[PDB]
RNA sequence: AAGCAGCUUUACAGAUCAAUGGCGGAGGGAGGUCAACAUCAAGAACUGUGGGCCUUUUAUUGCCUAUAGAACUUAUAACGAACAUGGUUCUUGCCUUUUACCAGAACCAUCCGGGUGUUGUCUCCAUAAACAGGUAAAGCUGUCCGUUACUGUGGGCUUGCCAUUUUUUGG
């Protein structure tokens, strides 16, 4: 888990992002498209829900995410 | 690869060769005379090389490159 | 093998000057 | 040389100062163009060696005034190059290292000799005397064939 | 597209004057009536690498796929925006037999030439580019050298801007 001296989201594109959401869900996977609203279109999306423990893992794929539902994004490592 | 390109010669050397082949009565011209009879089957090509490089009416005289045989047999423009 | 000063004092010995100076050494 | 036409420029200033030397070379070429009696073959080739000598000395004179003595400007030298008073290639070989003194362009080409080597006039005279001493005879070379230079390497 | 933030760049003011990391360098540019080798008439047609599949022993053929490249001519199809000549055969003319011909075809050729790539040579102008292995070829690689990898001035833009339902100013 490393990073360079990055400035903004566009230079770190396609990376393995962890995405924190308002509904207690963590989306892990790569990126393909962003917007002004931080609307990430995640490449290989895996959804992580915690029912009250056990991480409910879900395969999604290519998902357009609406940005208001997002809390914050984490950069993990290189792609490929 | 060894190739030094073709030697540009003075025009006076060519002109002296053509002037020395006006007598053509010594024995020394014998192989040179052989060259003259061999140069007829390369003569008419040179005629085309004149008449391609024929000087046009807007120019006075067109200083042209030309190959000359050592014996001055044939003069290919 | 000759030294450079010997080449200097031998290239004066050719009678003419230039490349057409004669090495024939008559006198 | 080349004829004086309308498309040819007039000469830059300083050319009338060097006109007597080039005119002497010109009138000696005018004399040497005419056929002599010239019956022999060993003395037929000498009257080509005189013309190669005159052309060499004219180009050597222009080279000497431009590169060596620095009297002729670049404009007048380029005009003497356009009007074919001196070859670009002979002066260019004279600019090189090792070909400072040189007979002519024909005697450095390895393409025209039967052995794929240069001419014998590019061998120094001292090297010919060393091989004459190692064989025992005299130096069996006197006058080169393409041009009449006895020895024209940069040392001798 | 004025400015600010960001990124990049050279001229730099700067931290080490290290171990790093990018870029650039591990023998130049323009050319020339310079030549040498390829290559230039076609499943609209070309090669590089790799896998897989068929002969009775996997050899020379021939396909399906994956990507990286196809310079040169080509559509009123052709290297050439131009155009000659010769041979064979057939069919016409002139005819008095042949050459020399008239002039069409078919199949071939021969000449003036031309393009492009690479190599080399030549001319002119310049000028840490150091060491080691090879091929048909190159900084191809290893050691290595400049700006320099952590801020600010000066240029460029690949961007954003100059609370009231659908995102960024509250369920
Ligand atoms: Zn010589
Ligand atoms: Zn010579
Ligand atoms: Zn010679």
């Amino acid at each position: 888990i490393q990073v360079a001296h990055s400035s903004r989201l566009a230079n770190l594109i396609d990376y393995k992002l962890r995405v924190l959401t308002q509904d207690g869900r963590v989306y892990i996977g790569q990126l393909m498209a962003f917007d002004k609203h931080m609307n990430l279109v995640l490449n290989e999306c895996i959804e992580e829900r915690v029912p009250k423990i056990k991480v409910e893992k879900r395969v999604l794929g290519l998902t357009i995410l609406r940005g208001e539902q997002i809390l914050s994004t984490v950069v993990e490592d290189k792609p490929l | 690869n060894l190739y030094t390109p073709k030697a540009e010669m003075p025009p006076e050397h060519l002109r002296k060769i053509i002037n020395t082949h006006s007598d053509m009565a010594s024995k020394m011209y014998n192989t040179d005379k052989k060259a003259f009879l061999g140069a007829l089957k390369y003569l008419p090509h040179a005629i085309l090389k004149l008449l391609e490089n024929m000087p046009h009416p807007w120019e006075q005289a067109k200083e042209v490159k030309v190959l000359y045989h050592t014996s001055g047999a044939i003069t290919f423009v | 093998h000759f030294t450079k000063s010997e080449l200097k004092r031998r290239r004066k010995t050719r009678k003419g000057d230039g490349p057409w100076g004669s090495w024939s050494s008559s006198d | 040389p080349r004829i004086k036409t309308r498309r040819s420029k007039p000469a830059p200033d300083g050319f009338e100062k060097i006109k007597p030397t080039l005119t002497d070379f010109e009138i000696q070429l005018r004399d040497a163009q005419k056929d002599k009696s010239s019956k022999l073959a060993a003395k037929s080739n000498e009257q080509l060696w005189e013309i190669m000598q005159l052309h060499h000395q004219r180009s050597r004179y222009i080279y000497t005034l431009y590169y060596k003595r620095k009297a002729i400007s670049k404009d007048l030298y380029d005009w003497l190059i356009k009007e074919k008073y001196a070859d670009k290639l002979l002066i260019a070989k004279w600019r090189k290292t090792g070909y400072e003194k040189l007979c002519c362009l024909r005697c450095i080409q390895k393409n025209e000799t039967n052995n794929g080597s240069t001419c014998i006039c590019r061998v120094p005279r001292a090297q010919l005397e060393e091989e004459a001493r190692k064989k025992g005879t005299q130096v069996s070379f006197h006058q080169c064939v393409h041009c009449g230079c006895r020895g024209c390497a940069s040392t001798d």
